[PDB]
């Protein structure tokens, strides 16, 4: 029936969200691994694994890398969901700019390749440029021919779940189970809105340090591994938690509301933001307003929104071959 | 003009391969070698000549031809170098490069091309300025000089070279191309819109449209107009642009 | 209120097992972690978790190397729970694997400055070969003078996990939930039960083969793997589920059926095998006889003890000529 | 996907079935209920319960009931599961053969019904002496033409449940999930197998206890409270625990094996026993052997073939002589 | 290791409040049931359904009632959980005058005789009046000379349930898990707070409609039933949540955060209201502010304490006339 | 129907009646009542014939078309409650019921008993209130007072048929046929020409495993339903059927 099928599962988060999905998909589910190098390790090691009615199938890579691999065309037949985890973890001391490039030409090579045989299947970015990537899958489903703009999604749970985890440290035993987030995904556009959650908030100017931490959050950890690696655990866990909400979305047996960043219609100027929306039995259904705000943060959605509208434009323009 | 027969100007056209365009220089190029396509020399030249304008897609298949029947030539095995390294097979291209070092001034060249592969800038081009300091000339190298230095987020340094190559030769629509892109990375629109424009006016005018001026490669450079659509956004010219006319607004 | 230590919290055995004991711990617990290299590299990772009521910290590791490191000595007050799966070199890339005194001398290095500490603690042995290590586990134990024959415990499961899945993967639909698995934790000295199982049975000519491939685990994931490390996703998996019976245990809350790697106390010839057992609390409780036994399996079971008690010599042998 | 239907909704045995169905059917289901009277005063106490995505369908009966009551016609319709639950039960004198006389017709007209407007809904039956009415529904749904041997059933769980309970309280602690029950539902058909669960075994002199006290619970509950109402909870508690199975089976997320009161097909002697059988998409897919048995079960197993043939004697052949 | 007393379990509401808790409480759970007549019946129809390590015990009284019956006293001892149920058939309480003066009579008389052992449970009051039999319970707690404000608490959470579907109902197709209702439990002394609630609201309109449902569900379901019954499926689903929600907190494996109709230190002008308090090892732990609400519900609130006032001053006046 | 070709068919069905098979005898009274859709007479006796031909369903109705013609006959309104009796008609049993005590569900069978007491206690011997309470036992599953009641019905008036074999049906639900298989002899005795009595002891038969004897019997009893011009029947079809797959059953027990 249904059938997940994660791009790049080698990598040092495509093993743990595999290992992750092995643990909750429904009974009679299956997964599909593909990747360059370490294919029929994860193949033949979590095939010995007993949970009764998933079968693991895979696909092994190829030579030095070559568009348009025939063994990812061939395995991708018959898929419902795509999770594009395949990209380069980091560069030792280099920032995002550079880290641009590669992962934008192997991210449009992969949706090229895979969106030409089942376009209906759903797709979800789980790579790291993400603002500025999204509208690169964008502009390959628009230029191969078929594009539903309701089937796109970018990961932006990770942000939410350091905001609950942190408001929940700092008001011990209050809990809360979820907390809105807006903007962008990559350092400054992030914004929570912490006066749209019950309970009383602590008090002003606590809360500063606080949005700056779930913004610089991903550098701390960064630098507390000495630039050798990125969070490789920590957003291959909520990456598992979306996507088996968006599969139990697709089964009809769940109707969650989440926030995600889909591409915009009516709403906020931008083409593309973070914005809460309903999942159903086919795509989205019904996209909802961002809801009262104060000033405050109001300044900061303009801000996040002047941001993200240059970071859409170069996602958009990279265009890129020099030669 | 769906015809074929153009006349045999070997001659003019090794003149003009500096002091004129590689649009007509390649018309006559390709007019010279059809007559028996299987020899070394025309073949390399035809790739050679190809290197310029940019149609990759036939000079890669030309030189692929060339190379099949000479495992000696130090030519064709070095063009076929940079070619594959700006779009794929990247093992293809070190197994190239290994051929073309089996068989015995653009050592340093094809080094620094090998580095440009993997991703690794800011010393491929340092390589390349050492190289060039040697032999300030060829400026189909200079190039280079811009280009693995313009996409390595450089964009002011990458322009000079640039003006360097084009005296030389203006037909060399590489350094023309890689002048609209860098354009294009500083939000000042207009500033690329009118080299590119220039770009394919001057690539496609002269004697471009006679004689079968629908060529496949082509394609590949029309989808070029399509980049700034979004801040060129009038119904007007969007649809306009698929048919690639250019005389609707002239470039002014 | 559980204080579980994973000791060497950066391998491939590591960070996995991590991950998957960190979402599975009862509300108000207290994870712990060490290593020489990564602590903070994996306890970064680890407090930005959206759960709440459960605290992790972490200790550093001293370089290189050194004996009776007080950095562990501080971590290891007021421990309940230890699981021992540091100091493993994965197939260094040899074709020749010996030299196992390295891994005895760093497990025991260890397991004695964790025991001057946490005398009754429980342990748990992960790290290979058990069959020996275990040995050496109880002689280390015994020369400090705080020794416990119920508190002790090796990691089998991983073998029973194995042929539970085939013997599954061969009858359709019907599931069995597990297959019990006596002998050692190593080559044809392990040997499953089969005729203890509810349903018909395939004929011995299809049953032989079977059983011959669960004994070839580590070659068939290794020659997958082109020498470039083994099995490691379901290592984590079997000490997951092992360290969750044994917690559950010392809450009270269950008293569950496991197969332990564990001494005999007065019942075989051979002071250990791996003997069905119930846990409860204060650890092992009631130890249960194999009970009916096919002559088939007679010999096999002969065999598997007859290795078994070598090993158990070489491995005293070993700790006697060290202090 | 899923439509469930429950006729009887007054007396105790179906009230707490339809509770304990509501708060664990799965999203997107539909209940439908039915009684003579009452049907509104539970329709209306049921539909204020904060479960998502249930939809709550009745439609009350008529005085003195007539055959084929429109009332379930047109509520009958597009259902997937029946339990026919609706009968008196035991009363003060009235013996065992009266009841049964009492309640043929009463489930003869209620089967007959809901066959036409769905000839391809599974069947259920959960009030005593279910040994005997069984047959009676056969034969009632053989008249038209649209039997189906694999989607009728009898449950019967509650006497495994009884022994089972009665097992883990003996050997405590040592927990055991199920242990199989053949044979009818009545005093001296029911045989408990306790030579095929895992682990020792007590006495023979005790067993022999154990064995009788499961017999006859139904003696000293009826004993304990003869005043009004003898057993309802309990078997609900079956009926529930059971359906969901099923349900599971109509669905594809499940295929467990049961011990229900099912149809042999010639795999014995007897036509309709309690033996272990398997449910997949269709329903009844594969029969289990019974296996070996051990000395006092082989006569006790003789004894229940002969009642259990008499039972069903005294059963399939109704005649109502109609004064 | 936890005790939860139920008293009166062999009513209508108790039956079916007895079956939830039994069914779904921790491993290691007493359940010591009560009742006046049918207690012993019940109690043994409840020790056969299959558990782990939870014991049932019982007792019985006579049938005229005495004021401290021994029996009573007699399982009193080592219990911490008082769910209370008993109440008084609806039909012989055709006058609202005589219904008040039965129920509160045998109220205080078995929390006198309850707590007159055992001084440091918690009481959970679920009985039907709740707003004028809470503060009886305070006030005989006060005469009994030892009372803790947060060691009493009082079932308001039906209210809840029934606001929750009903917007459900309406605004489709967003799923919410809770809504705050603040006031009494009269039929009209409730006020919904549906501006806490995330998303598009109704116009108001229809939200006047929609809290006049509220305030009048409780009549129908007795009309629909002729004079039978009042709601007895529903409140048992709410207080065994309730309950098992404290049970959770007192063991120490939740803090969670409920709407209870407790007492107030001084957080609102009324002695006694409905607001939303966290729970914790030792009863209530924080209490928290009502909230900014609207201008209509601030209209509801000065009727809505009136009528709590005049409630709770006619039960503070019927004390101590016969204590 | 056969007897319409027949200009007097009236004396037809009243003299047939004794001396063969009712059914034939019905469809003359269908002839008379289809000439003469006004005498009540006829309806009753052919409403009276079709209960005795063990057909319920067309009973029912040709009863409901002489009670329009007249509503306070009194076989017309008895005939009523044992046919709706059988076929569970219940408040169809209860209005002829009333109707027949007028012609001369815990509440509604309390006040229906109470109404027969007091009809008795009144009329101490009469067989027609015995049968009525009889019959309302029937309907109250309580066959072992109605078969007290039906043996004072065959001891007031022991020269009849009918009533007899409504004695050995009480006894046939009540799993003793062997002695009520001599009554239904008895009754055989007073009237061969009875289809029920053969029906009971056809029910008897299997029973007591006489697959043999219950299977001769049932032939025998479709046999004499069919009205020996089955061909020309006009109810027998409708519901005899059921009574050829009852035979079905019958050899699917052997």
């Amino acid at each position: 029936m249904v059938n997940v099928a994660v791009i790049g599962a080698a990598g040092g988060i495509g093993q743990s969200l595999s290992l992750l999905l092995l643990r909750e998909l429904p009974f009679g589910s299956t997964l599909s691994l593909y990747d360059v190098v370490g294919a029929p390790g994860v193949a033949a090691d979590l095939s010995h694994i007993d949970r009764a009615g998933i079968t693991v199938k895979h696909a092994a890579g190829k030579l030095p890398p070559v568009p348009r691999d025939p063994a990812l065309t061939e395995l991708a037949e018959g898929v419902d969901v795509f999770v594009i985890v395949a990209g380069v973890p980091r560069k030792p001391g280099m920032t995002r700019d550079d880290l641009f490039n590669v992962n934008a030409g192997i991210v449009m090579d992969l949706v090229l390749t895979c969106a030409s045989v089942s376009p209906n299947a759903c797709f979800c970015i789980v790579t790291n440029p993400v603002n500025s990537t999204t509208p690169i899958a964008a502009q390959t489903l628009r230029k191969i021919g078929v594009y539903n703009k309701n089937k796109l999604l970018g990961v932006s749970l990770l942000d939410g779940l350091r905001a609950t985890r942190f408001i929940n440290n700092a008001r011990h035993p209050l809990v809360v189970p979820y907390v809105p987030v807006v903007g962008g995904h990559s350092d400054v556009t992030i914004v929570p809105l912490y006066s749209q959650i019950p309970g009383p908030l602590p008090d002003e100017s606590t809360l500063k340090e606080i949005r700056k931490r779930v913004q610089v959050a991903g550098t701390e950890v960064v630098k507390a591994k000495a630039g050798r690696g990125s969070a490789t655990l920590s957003m291959a866990e909520a990456g598992a938690r979306f996507t088996m909400h968006v599969v139990k979305a697709l089964m009809g047996l769940d109707t969650p509301m989440v926030y995600a960043y889909v591409d915009t219609d009516g709403e906020h100027e931008c083409p593309f933001l973070a914005m809460p929306v309903v999942l159903g039995k086919n795509g989205i259904e019904r996209r909802l307003p961002i809801g009262p705000i104060t000033t405050v943060e109001k300044e900061m959605l303009e801000e996040a929104v002047g941001v993200v509208k240059k970071n859409i434009a170069k996602g958009e323009t990279f265009a890129r071959s020099k030669l | 003009n769906p015809y074929m027969y153009h006349d045999k100007p070997m001659e003019e056209g090794i003149a003009m391969l500096q002091l004129a365009n590689m649009a007509e220089a390649a018309l006559a190029f390709e007019a010279v070698c059809q007559k028996e396509p299987e020899n070394v020399e025309a073949w390399r030249r035809l790739g050679t000549t190809q290197a310029e304008n940019e149609k990759d897609c036939l000079a890669i298949i030309a030189l692929n031809h060339a190379r099949m029947l000479d495992p000696k030539d130090i030519a064709v095995h070095a063009a076929l170098a940079v070619s594959h390294t700006n779009e794929h097979n990247v093992g293809a291209a070190l197994q190239s490069l290994r051929s073309w070092l089996l068989s015995q001034p653009q050592l340093h060249a094809s080094l620094g091309v090998l580095h440009n592969l993997s991703h690794r800038f800011d010393e491929a081009a340092k390589n390349f300025r050492r190289a060039v300091e040697l032999r300030p000339d060829d400026a189909h190298m200079w190039n280079k000089l811009g280009a693995t230095l313009a996409n390595g987020n450089r964009p002011q340094e990458a322009l000079e070279a640039y003006n360097r190559a084009l005296d030389i030769n203006p037909g060399y629509v590489r350094v023309m191309y890689n002048m609209a892109v860098s354009y294009s990375n500083m939000a000042q629109y207009p500033l690329a819109a009118k080299h590119i424009t220039r770009a394919i006016a001057l690539q496609a005018g002269g004697t471009n449209p006679q004689g079968e001026g629908s060529r496949i490669a082509t394609r590949g450079l029309w989808d070029l107009l399509r980049m700034t659509l979004n801040l060129m956004d009038r119904s007007d010219l969007v649809e306009a642009s698929w048919q690639q006319d250019l005389t609707p607004f002239l470039r002014e």
